[PDB]
């Protein structure tokens, strides 16, 4: 559509963004413990994955 | 269940609140002086 490059940028900075806020939250958590409940944290990552409408964009399913 | 308090609290610092002095009984020392005087116990001249 010539327009569903819009698209497909977007979903590629939310997804980056995403990532990068994980990043730091585990940054600000690496030496932490005992969290709510008394549970120990643990470090968490994000999984790309391809929107087949071929070719799409990029989204995160769940951390 | 059982966790940590979750609890702040800060400190501010350290100070002097007094100096004591330990009136003790010290050793005597001979002077071979006849108008020198020593204390034996509590006491003080005026």
């Amino acid at each position: 559509a010539l327009l569903n490059i819009f698209d497909i940028a977007g979903s590629a900075l939310a997804a980056q963004s995403k990532r990068l806020n994980v990043a730091a939250s585990n940054l600000a958590n690496a030496d932490s413990v005992t969290g709510p409940d008394g549970q120990p944290y643990r470090a968490k990552q994000v999984v790309f994955q391809v929107d087949a409408a071929a070719t799409g964009g990029v989204k995160v399913a769940s951390v | 269940q059982t966790t940590l308090p979750s609890g702040l609290q800060i400190g501010t610092g350290v100070r002097p609140v007094a100096t004591e002095r330990l009136h003790s009984q010290g050793n005597l020392s001979q002077t071979n002086n006849s108008k020198d005087v020593a204390i034996k116990g509590q006491g003080f001249f005026q």
